[PDB]
């Protein structure tokens, strides 16, 4: 009858469905929050 | 004094049976539904990104 309030020709993605899309990024690791390696981290760790 | 029946007349407010397979007259209120559902149906998803079934 329905999908998440959407009836008749209807195309849902993931953010209809509150998902995630395939090429899509996460929020920064911090001294806090577990995350993506900042550039600046992985060029000191070359350095290093 | 005269009325409706007294003089082999319809009532003023009448009503018919209605139809059958047979005779004509009144179809039924839900009848009514039906059609009016079927013509406009908007019943639930044709096609869900161009898939059915
Ligand atoms: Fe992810």
């Amino acid at each position: 009858t329905s999908i998440n309030g959407k009836t008749g020709i209807v195309d849902l993605f993931a953010s209809d469905l509150d998902a995630a899309e395939i090429n899509h990024t996460h929020a920064e690791a911090t001294t806090t929050e577990s995350g993506f390696l900042s550039i600046d981290d992985k060029e000191k760790l070359d350095a290093i | 004094l005269l009325d409706a029946e007294d003089v082999h007349a319809a009532k003023k407010s009448h009503t018919h049976e209605v139809a059958t397979y047979t005779t004509d007259g009144f179809m039924s209120s839900f009848d009514k539904q039906k059609i009016d559902q079927l013509v406009s149906p908007e019943a639930g998803v044709t096609s869900i990104n161009g898939k059915t079934g």
